């Protein structure tokens, strides 16, 4: 039942429903977290 | 620059040194000099302006960031406009809503 359908699509990962907008926004948020404190105030 | 401009450091200091020399200061230390050490104090006399934003401190409270050095768009204009330089410096780290 589970093996060979949506339950294995979940194992496949982001093949079905998955959008680019929030993924790009999350990557930008992670980079902003990394680089914002070290950016100068000037 | 109003205290240690290069024109001052050359002309006024060499004149004071020549006056001291003609009075005999270098022959014996008795003579009282008149500003013969100006080139030794470049960038030390009234070279800064520090302003603490009382309203910002009141709004922020006990725990706060202390101070920030701000360089203006024109590097040698704060002496011309002290107030404008301080306001331009305080333009930076303010409350922001977008």
């Amino acid at each position: 039942s589970s093996g060979g359908g949506p339950a294995v699509v979940n194992n496949y990962g982001d093949i079905h429903t998955a959008n680019y907008d929030e993924f790009y926004k999350g990557q930008q948020r992670r980079e902003a977290q990394q680089q914002a404190p070290i950016l100068p105030v000037r | 620059p109003a205290a240690d401009a290069i024109a001052k450091l050359i002309i006024e200091t060499t004149g004071n040194l020549l006056g001291y020399f003609l009075l005999g200061g270098f022959s014996s230390a008795g003579t009282i000099a008149a500003d013969i050490i100006m080139p030794f104090l470049v960038g030390t006399i009234a070279a800064w302006l520090q302003w603490k934003n009382t309203g910002r401190a009141t709004e922020l409270g006990w725990v706060h960031y202390w101070e920030l050095y701000q360089q203006g768009a024109e590097t040698n204009s704060w002496s011309l406009a002290a107030l404008a330089a301080l306001r331009g410096g305080f333009l930076v780290g303010r409350s922001e809503t977008v």
